[PDB]
């Protein structure tokens, strides 16, 4: 993955994220004969290649961009704004509550634009991702491939998980590379994230693919509270416990300044009226530091329903005896 | 080991000599060390035999019953045994009232800090942690997942205020002392900013040729290697403070940030994240205005994340009526390299 | 109402609110021979009576209280903490969205502890309040009476509004004083607030008591979202329009200070360790002003469902012609 | 009036020469003056005849149809006509993009300000309003409900920064000029804090005996009463600035509060509320620490109220996905009298 590890110098062929402004971050593949364009100027790649990652790049009549190494957080900010993706406040909370680590073996459906996928892949032992829509599947496959996710720890599979479950067998449409004598993947998932219209149709299929000897964590991502209600019903029927729904609310603040305007100065203007019978931070004036909420807030992304399961609720009795 | 059979996985399974979490019926947490042939008291909720829970998966609820130490069976009073995750350690500290010790941090704020900082198994991260090591523990668990045998080479470098680091919470962590000394390096603010020079170090000690040092025995061998460990401590400081550049900076300190973060960021590579946690937004606001003037920092942002749980009973859904306030704030930005 | 108007001096017999601390405000009736007790001392009423409202009252070995004129906001803060009452963030929003004023004629059920009642009564033309529980009814009646609400603009009636509707007839258990030739109150409500377990059972009875020639506003107060769902159903059936549910979230912040601790001072301590080979705001130190959220927040009080109705959806056609 | 029949109630009924609110299908607001025998254009949504909506109650939705000015009927494109409430005026100003002009205030913050300040029909309130009069309008509507014939005697006294008050929004309010001059008094900061003395005023004018003044006619009568109105303006200032104590202080100004609020509070009676609205919490934080030192203020508190609406469709309930941030903050406290 070009998302993984820490690169020093920008090289020809590298995928970069070019920061133009806070709301304008563009994925750009470096090529010596290409030019990057902004509403403020043109930035030739040959004047970028060879410089350190994190470089500010300047052109005269001055205009600037910053060239950054891809990261899931930054990649997520670069995706089309109104779309159906998981943002960092939700996903970072989900990964932390489900305790993600190289120990994690995760099942994600559906893949969508792969926002959560990239954050999973950075941290996790393996990611098994499922996508119902064949065009979306092919786009995600091509992109995961290009990014180096496929040759690292990510598998994607074209599947309707509500109808066909989560098994990956030789012959299925999948990126999975089967080992010697392997005719089916052994998913052995201990982490499950469902982002689907009807997660309650997918939950029954999980018993065939989750780990049987450890606590398995699940999060379902649903926009409407009647969807949460259907999920709570089916989680209970299929033996999932410690069930809790939460919401996550993220806010961002600008650092700003408000002009200090004294009473005495207002009085002095009134006295002078009687006799006759600015850019923020301007050093001619006094300023007070203040925080200002972002103009538009994401007041709802989805409800997050967490649940846990242990299949083999037992121990090896005399293996414990055989320790003495 | 000395058993022919494969050992139990302490990441998936309740195991001897592990520190684990116990959730009581009142839902508060306890941390319990599982010493073999001992008993554990839960006060009002009874007592049980450590041996009787070993070998089970985490996540199960056990009933204590009597025919004072009771017997245990799976709940058909009671307790639930959990892995000691970074999340559960934080919750345990809050239950016991140590909320100011952990600077009012929440699960969601720490979860976001891990991802904003792009924390990975192979990264070398600069860290300040005033919590007794809770932040270092969040990092290590994300990086290595509790696995003492992990092949990953990532490191947390902890810069600290006093002569020694306070990382006492790591005493709960189930990491071996070897693992910790290989992945956690500690260095004081003074050693980090004004390190010794090589000349200064060697003029107090230069090693014997290793053939000669190997041939030492008795008290002379012990006398020498004690000096050689001092030498290696100093050498490590040289390695950590030279022209070494780090992969990220994460901070949970109450030191003055505007006058500290720019100095720390000199040792961070271009394009790497900086994340400062703060209990109070006004603190971070001051920092953000400071960083705005410094072209080595890209677009500092003050972020807030808040979790609101629901009563999750079908037919009576609503958010919790009351809960704890707070949870703190993050300042996120990226180290960048200004153009000439 | 002793809640209404603005008193100058504390008089014997006055109901006061004695502020002991932010979470300790006590209703105390002034009587020259009585004494008010606090965990910090005893405050004789005779040393209070005759002083201005807002007076700080001091006793030696010094301890203090402040004696305030009753107000709905303060009264609400003085009620038992865990109880089922409406707090100022919800009620002030409800009154503003429903545009409360002396023009308002309101219907409230149930009365409960009268928190919202007092806020209504301050602003509104008339308040018609209904309480199902006879002991609660008698307590609210006695208290409203004592406060002067009953002899001003408040009526309370013992009624199950879901079963018996909202009509007030002579013979009913009510505080209503019937005028000459009056055998029934004409409620003519243009504002309705329902705080009940099943507001959808009360909504059908409203058509008999609401104003017929103006926009009528309704707010239903329900803790669970399945309750909101039942309300949305019945509002639609009975012709209520512009229906919207919202939540109100209130937070309070303390003004605090955090000690400023410089790098240089930490270095200097490390240098001295090397050689050898406080109360908040303390003037010996530097401090930074900060805001600190209250320790416990009210993260949910109830969902607020608003709705509006016009009964006579018509005009007087040639009365409009008769203007030319 | 000159009609024998009872007039239409402009508080309940769409009426001639009233400013009213029109909600478009795109849900944004317009303010429309209903001049008789005129038409109103809603651009894309067509045009209609003012006469055709008079006499209906507020809250109805009308369809414009054509057999360019259309005809109207109740909706079986369209518009909804509403009373111009304090809430709807605020929303109209936000729709047209004037959010900074109203200092980012929200319906819920202004609603809470009214009740924290204990605003009543008979109270005399001290007020600063930098919004063009939106705050004064919230007060008046709560106090009098739009009723020009109200018998209540409450007053809003507006203290302002320039020579004249900016209360232009009151041009939308449907209050008569007489009503406004009886319930709204304006006075500059300078006149309020450094008022003229009686001697100063009388030495420029002392009235004629009223028998003599009554007998004046022609240009001498007009010349004299113009001087007498100046005299009464000055006299009113004396009344407002003496030992008169007010029943509450409400503020929406961007002047420096720590150096202003203590001076204003000298004229507020003991036990009365003080409420300062602020767009930025840091502003109020500074004020609160200032007031903490001054025993004339009881327990200053910074409050926040935020509304989150739901998509209120059965079978698809969830909060709105996106909405506007902001809404500001309130500093609430009470004026009190320290003990000797
Ligand atoms: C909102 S998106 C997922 C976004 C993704 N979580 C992210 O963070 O970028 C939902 C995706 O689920 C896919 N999907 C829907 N139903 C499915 C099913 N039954 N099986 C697999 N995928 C499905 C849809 O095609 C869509 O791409
Ligand atoms: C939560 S309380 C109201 C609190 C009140 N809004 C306040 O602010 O103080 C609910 C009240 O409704 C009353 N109530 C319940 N059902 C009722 C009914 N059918 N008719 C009238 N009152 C009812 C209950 O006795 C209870 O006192």
């Amino acid at each position: 993955n070009c998302f993984s590890g820490y690169k020093d110098l920008i090289k020809e062929g590298d995928l970069t994220l070019i920061w133009v402004s806070r709301d304008n971050i563009k994925p750009v593949r470096m090529h010596s004969e290409e030019v990057f364009n902004t509403r403020y100027g043109s930035f030739p790649h040959k004047d970028i290649i060879g410089k350190p990652y994190g470089s500010q790049i300047a052109i005269r009549t001055f205009a600037f961009v910053h060239v950054l190494q891809p990261t899931p957080e930054l990649w997520t900010l670069s995706l089309p704004h109104r779309t159906q993706i998981v943002y960092t406040p939700d996903s970072s909370y989900i990964m932390q509550r489900l305790n993600c680590s190289p120990h994690s073996r995760v099942i994600e459906a559906g893949t969508g634009s792969g926002s959560f996928s990239h954050a999973f892949a950075r941290s996790v032992g393996h990611l098994f991702s499922f996508e119902f829509h064949h065009i979306r599947y092919e786009q995600a496959l091509e992109e995961f491939k290009e990014h180096g996710l496929i040759d690292d720890n990510v598998t994607i599979t074209h599947r309707d998980v509500c109808q066909g479950g989560f098994l990956i067998k030789k012959g299925d449409t999948t990126s999975y590379e089967f080992g010697n004598n392997e005719t089916a993947a052994s998913l052995n998932a201990n982490v499950v994230f469902l982002d689907l219209p009807a997660p309650w149709d997918a939950i029954p299929h999980l018993d065939s693919v989750i780990s049987v000897d450890e606590k398995v964590g699940l999060c379902c991502f649903s926009p409407c509270i009647e969807q949460v209600d259907k999920t709570l019903d089916v989680l209970e029927k299929y033996g999932w416990t410690d069930v809790e729904m939460v919401e996550i609310q993220g806010r961002q603040y600008e650092s700003r300044r408000q002009m200090v305007r004294s009473l005495n100065d207002a009085l002095e203007r009134l006295r002078d009226i009687k006799r006759h019978k600015i850019k923020e931070g301007d050093s001619n004036y006094k300023w007070k530091e203040v925080t200002k909420m972002e103009a538009e807030i994401k007041s709802h992304t989805s409800y997050l329903t967490f649940a846990f399961k242990v299949v083999n609720r037992s121990r090896d009795d005399e293996k414990v005896n055989e320790i003495l | 080991h000395h058993h022919s059979q494969d050992p139990m996985n302490a990441l998936t399974t309740i195991d001897f000599n592990q520190h684990v979490i116990v959730r009581l019926p009142s839902k508060n947490y306890k941390i319990v060390e599982l010493k073999p042939n001992t008993s554990v008291s839960l006060g009002k909720f009874g007592a049980f035999e450590v041996n009787d829970i070993i070998g089970y998966p985490f996540g199960l609820t056990f009933e204590i019953y009597y025919d004072p130490i009771g017997k245990v069976r799976l709940l058909s009073k009671y307790f639930t045994v959990e892995y000691l995750s970074s999340s559960n350690l934080l919750q345990f500290l809050i239950d016991k009232g140590d909320i100011q010790r952990v600077l009012d941090m929440s699960q969601e704020s720490m979860g976001m800090l891990l991802n904003l900082a792009n924390i990975q198994s192979e990264g070398n991260y600069l860290c300040m942690d005033e919590t007794g090591g809770l932040l270092v523990y969040f990092l290590l668990e994300r990086m290595f997942g509790g696995d003492n045998e992990s092949k990953s080479k990532g490191k947390v470098i902890v810069i600290h205020e006093n002569e020694h680091a306070n990382l006492d919470l790591l005493k709960f962590a189930n990491y071996s002392e070897k693992f910790i000394k290989e992945h956690v390096h500690t260095i004081s603010l003074l050693d980090f900013f004004e390190p010794p020079t090589l000349q200064e170090i060697q003029s107090r000690f230069t090693p014997l040729p290793k053939e000669e040092a190997r041939a030492l025995k008795g008290g002379k061998k012990n006398s020498y290697y004690r000096k050689l460990r001092w030498y290696n401590t100093q050498w490590q400081i040289l390695e950590l403070t030279g022209e070494f550049l780090y992969d990220g900076l994460v901070m949970a300190t109450t030191l003055h940030l505007p006058t500290l973060v720019p100095k720390l960021a000199e040792k961070i590579h271009g394009s790497r994240p900086i994340v400062c946690y703060g209990q109070f937004k006004e603190t971070l606001l001051e920092l953000a205005h400071t960083l705005y003037s410094d072209l080595r920092f890209l677009a500092p942002s003050i972020l807030e994340t808040r979790c609101r749980p629901y009563q999750s009973i079908r037919g009576k859904l609503h958010p919790l009526m009351t809960m704890k306030g707070g949870g703190g704030y993050l300042m996120w930005c990226h180290r960048v390299i200004p153009a000439p």
